[PDB]
């Protein structure tokens, strides 16, 4: 992570074996990284929509809940004080779409001896190799449903689009064709997922592959188009959304 | 009293960010500063601090981060030419103050001339919530080399570099370009401008903009989809490797109780990088022994 | 920064046939584990364990 | 009205802010430019931060004053239980006479 | 250019709808004509109820399966109205039964039981005072109860018809009463549901139409007993017979 | 070093603030000794001159 | 005021409001002032009027009196205040049009 | 409350001390040169103090 420690150990010792004293100290080396792809970057929307992306995450600063307030506090404040209000949609974090994955019932034999599982992200940008995106915790009494924003960038994912795979630990899905692929269609000016079932022929971010195969862990992936994301009480305004 | 308070809740809420600074010289540890100003027609600035040490890639704490704090100090910053920067691991404001000044009339110099005095104003945040007056600092002559005597015309940035090794601040004027070639010579877009920790300024030479060539990276830039623009946060800077200049351990008792270790301290450690070899050089490394339980 | 189950593993065995786990390391103060452990890890990871 | 009156007098902050940073574009010009105020926006701001202070001691002396109000009622009701306990220590004595 | 409906709470207390929403309705006028582009029309379907003994113990029912494995979506079920104590030990999760009578399904419920000694076993007859008259029995495979399915196989919906007062042991003692429920009345339900079955009425004027999930579906959904999100096409509707009064 | 944090001091111990106080006089003098980096001090006063 | 259940030609006296004062000192030219609502809220809108000219050549002797006229758009907030109205510059378009 | 805006308003020195050092720059220039304002600085002491 782009630090090493180090130690100085100060050792005085008399001829008789009495020492007279070891003394360590740590010391911390923090190497340059100015990798472009490293460093953080500040995005704005057309929608006011304001955040700052560092590698594969994007986090919202502001918000855009102004005109809202002010359309409530015309009205009573009782209207200003409701649960719709409190579910607001709010403009998507940049480029990117929404994916709807629920998860079956945790299995000690399928899963293993820990029901917490790790999402990973595949091929983004220029990494082939995996990054953790989520963690999540299972329900051993019903299936666990989630919605995931997945960012985009103009020509963002390599060969074989973008993946997104889950290891349970004991077993992890991420061999050839068993995470869930994305890419962005062009045709259809839309995004859309490759691997939903088994086909002998499909259009993905580089062409024609004769070879899809259904994705595995997943219990059902699906694309929620039209989708917008709901008030967010964990933001860097979250402090601000308590208070009120 | 409810209505007030809303309102006063929307003007802290409809704040957006302008700039960013980081306290390290990777995205790994670190602590990041964030300056914004309200979405109405008046210059008034706020600042928060957040820490991404603990950040969990991808998932970060509401504590984490810091309520707004408004800077009073009436800054007059030429459009969005504001940016943090720290130093003396302290934090200092830097912007350029933008005045329509001319030069002297001739006999009949019809075009007396619209050119702007680009002042770099330079105040801090003293410990209990005041601010020092801003070291006024004329950079004029490098923002008309800069700017090509059209600075209307085009968008100029101007990233701050807190060098800890040696405490110097290294402030880059540029115009915006959707990518930026390398520092020193050819490349009139860049100039540099060194600040040390008292007010003394100098004008950095070519030798010395290449220096630190790598800094190019974190630019306000221009995307490649048209005439998008997307901002950069500026970093803590060092050669190669940072590790603090000097180190000091204190006392240890030794063994039966008779003797003691003191004054352990290595005064002076340098890193010389050469190639991909790091030596470090420990000055002076210096202690006391005393027979006393 | 430091590797948890690196350190844990250097540690052990915790001459009792298993490993030296954090939930059993209580344990004691910083100088008591310096001086226990003096010839195993260094300061910069006994702060971080 | 003190409340009113505070609260009104915060109200004028954005307003000498506004003429701070006006006061930056030149009044004379032609053969003779210039004639800006210099750095008006600074003085601006402290006496409107300063006129704030002055609303907030407003503000305190309003609200010392009111828990005044609060221990006087406060007071008041104590010398009322006094009162109506000699009036029951004295309705006692006199079954007793 | 949005609207907004919110939640209802479906019959029999076991059904709701909620999330219901249109996101984006534009309006283009050529000439004379009017028409209307709502654009993403979704909501989401939920088997939860109004929170009761009905909800809270046979959605958990329906949603554990057992020897079919999973699935058994779309299924005719026989439920009880209303669950109460009669007697017992105490009042635990207890024995609830619901039949499947598609596959001849015998599902159990419970909490939390008291005792993992006894093997007490799903018995069902109408009488809570004979075991000798029992119509239903079903042991435990393990000595915990985990709610299975229990696979009756035979034709036993009138069983189930007449058949109450659910008792946790009845073991060789004959009775023993652990936990026993009265179940009054019974009612059918149905889990399946058909791509006609969900559909939108617009009303305007005198130009009324019915977009349904089969010719305008724009995402097609799982079939299981969890929320279903359906969304349908953008619509476009012809809205020229308004009375503008 | 000296002044203010009797200045402290008095002002707690004469406000009743008697945890405050011995936390803020902590700084200049502790009859438990004084918890530096972990380890004993081997000094007994925590103000030099 | 509220036309909604105005009953035409009919109208009650609740149906109005009482003035009140905008207390942000307006200058506008002549009757150049203008309510509207956006963002559903209230705006005012005016132009300011001021003697300018351009710079001065060899001996351009009349310097000209054109008016810098300025759009300024202050709303009316929730508490009663007002914010500083954005300035715009529509001098040109003016002076086309007149 | 009172001591804040005490404090806020000790706030202000440096500000209007600013203003009266800035001041002494001449605002009118070319063909005629001056407009500064005669020692404004002390009367803007004079105010803070």
């Amino acid at each position: 992570n782009n630090i090493a420690p180090l130690d100085i150990v100060f050792e005085t010792k008399a001829k008789d074996g009495r020492v007279l004293g070891k003394i360590k100290q740590t010391l911390s080396v923090k190497r340059v990284n100015y990798n472009p792809e490293d460093i953080l970057f500040l995005r704005e929307t057309h929608s006011g929509a304001q955040y700052m992306q560092l590698g594969v995450y994007r986090i919202r600063l502001n918000t855009l809940l102004a005109s809202q307030l002010v359309s409530r506090a015309n009205t009573g404040i009782d209207t200003i004080l409701t649960m719709e209000t409190q579910r607001l949609p709010e403009p998507p974090l940049g480029e990117g779409f929404f994916a709807n994955f629920v998860l079956p019932k945790y299995d000690p034999a399928e899963h293993g001896d820990e029901r917490w599982f790790k999402i990973h992200i595949g091929n983004v940008g220029g990494n082939t190799g995996r990054q953790p995106y989520y963690s999540g915790m299972l329900s051993d009494t019903s299936e666990t449903s989630m919605t995931l924003f997945v960012p985009y960038a103009e020509g963002y994912y390599m060969h074989e689009g973008v993946r997104l795979g889950v290891g349970y630990q004991k077993i992890t899905y991420d061999n050839t064709w068993e995470s869930a692929f994305f890419y962005f269609d062009e045709t259809k000016q839309q995004f859309v997922l490759i691997n939903d079932a088994d086909h002998d022929s499909g259009m993905t971010q580089q062409g024609i592959v004769k070879n899809i195969k259904k994705y595995k862990g997943f219990l059902n992936v699906s694309i929620a188009t039209g989708y917008s994301a709901p008030m967010d009480f964990n933001s860097a305004s979250a402090l601000y959304y308590w208070e009120l | 009293a409810f209505k007030t308070y809303l309102t006063r809740f929307e003007t802290v809420a409809d704040l957006k960010v302008v700039s960013a600074y980081h306290d390290n010289v990777n995205s790994n540890t670190g602590l990041t500063w964030f300056v914004g100003q309200t979405r109405e027609n008046l210059p008034e600035y706020y600042w928060r601090n957040v820490d991404i040490s603990r950040m969990q890639a991808g998932e970060l704490a509401a504590n984490a981060w810091k309520e707004w704090t408004k800077i009073d100090t009436a800054v007059n910053p030429y459009k969005d030419a504001i940016r943090p920067v720290i130093f003396r691991e302290r934090l200092h404001l830097i912007w350029v103050e933008k005045e329509e000044v001319a030069k002297n009339g001739t006999y009949w110099k019809t075009p007396v001339e619209t050119y702007d005095r680009f002042t770099l104003k330079l105040a801090f945040l003293r410990h209990d919530g005041s601010w020092s007056a801003p070291w006024s600092y004329d950079i004029t002559t490098q923002v008309e080399a800069v700017t090509d005597k059209k600075p209307d015309t085009e968008r100029l940035a101007l990233a701050a570099s807190g060098f800890q090794g040696e405490d110097t601040l290294l402030v880059f004027v540029y115009k915006t370009g959707k990518s930026y070639s390398d520092f020193g010579g050819s490349n009139k877009n860049v100039a540099g401008m060194t600040i040390y920790g008292d007010g003394s300024f100098k004008k950095m030479e070519n030798t010395a903009l290449s220096r630190y060539s790598q800094l190019k990276n974190t630019f306000d830039i221009i995307h490649t989809q048209g005439n998008d623009l997307v901002r950069k946060a500026s970093y803590r800077f060092a050669q190669d490797f940072e590790v603090p200049a000097s180190l000091n351990m204190g006392s240890a008792i030794g063994d039966d109780s008779l003797t003691v270790m003191e004054n352990g301290n290595i005064p002076q450690i340098t890193s010389k990088y050469s190639s991909d070899n790091l030596a470090i050089t420990l000055h002076n490394a210096a202690f006391t022994v005393r027979y006393d339980g | 920064m430091y590797s948890t189950a690196v350190l844990l593993n250097k540690i052990s065995p915790t001459r009792d046939g298993q490993t030296m786990t954090l939930a059993d390391l209580q344990y004691l103060s910083f100088s008591e584990l310096r001086k226990i452990f003096d010839d195993q890890l260094s300061w910069g990871e006994a702060r971080h364990l | 009205l003190l409340d009113a009156a505070a609260g009104q007098s915060l109200a004028g902050q954005v307003l000498s802010i506004a003429e701070g940073v006006a006061d930056l574009v030149p009044n004379v010009f032609g053969l003779a430019c210039g004639g800006s105020r210099w750095g008006a926006a600074l003085r601006a701001s402290a006496s409107v931060m300063s006129l704030s202070a002055t609303a907030s001691q407003y503000s305190a002396d309003k609200i010392s004053r009111s828990e005044a109000y609060r221990r006087r009622r406060q007071e008041w009701e104590i010398q009322r239980d006094n009162a109506d306990g000699e009036v029951k220590q004295m309705d006692a004595q006199l079954e007793s006479l | 250019a949005s609207l907004n409906m919110g939640s209802a709470i479906g019959d029999d207390s076991l059904t709701v709808m909620e999330n219901g929403n249109i996101p984006q309705i534009t309006s283009k006028y050529s000439s004379d004509n009017l028409a209307i582009t709502l654009h993403n029309a979704a909501f989401t379907v939920r088997y939860d109820g109004s929170g009761n003994v009905i909800r809270n113990k046979q959605i958990s029912a329906m949603k554990l399966t057992g020897v079919d494995g999973k699935s058994q979506y779309g299924n005719a079920f026989i439920i009880a109205n209303t669950v109460k104590h009669y007697g017992g030990y105490s009042d635990l999760g207890g024995p609830i039964t619901v039949y499947n009578k598609t596959k001849n399904y015998i599902a159990s419920v419970q909490g939390h039981l008291m005792n993992a000694d006894y093997t007490r076993r799903l018995i069902l007859t109408p009488v809570e005072n004979n075991y000798y008259a029992r119509l239903f029995e079903f042991p435990f495979s393990p000595n915990t109860i985990l709610n299975t399915v229990f696979t009756v196989g035979s034709n036993k919906t009138s069983d189930f018809k007449k058949c109450s007062y659910a008792v946790d042991g009845n073991n060789s003692q004959g009775f023993q009463i652990f936990s026993s429920y009265q179940s009054s009345g019974w009612l059918d339900i149905d889990t399946g549901i058909n791509n006609t079955d969900i559909k939108i009425t617009v009303m305007a004027g005198s130009k009324t139409h019915t977009f349904t999930a089969s010719d305008h579906i724009a995402s097609l959904p799982a079939n299981s007993f969890d929320a279903m999100p359906y969304t349908f096409k953008p619509l476009e509707i012809d809205a020229s017979s308004l009375a503008f009064t | 070093f000296y002044y203010t944090p009797m200045m402290c001091f008095q002002r707690l111990l004469q406000e009743k603030q008697f945890d405050e106080a011995t936390q803020w006089i902590n700084y200049v003098y502790n009859p438990a000794g004084y918890i530096v980096n972990g380890e004993i001090a081997p000094w007994i006063w925590n103000c030099r001159p």
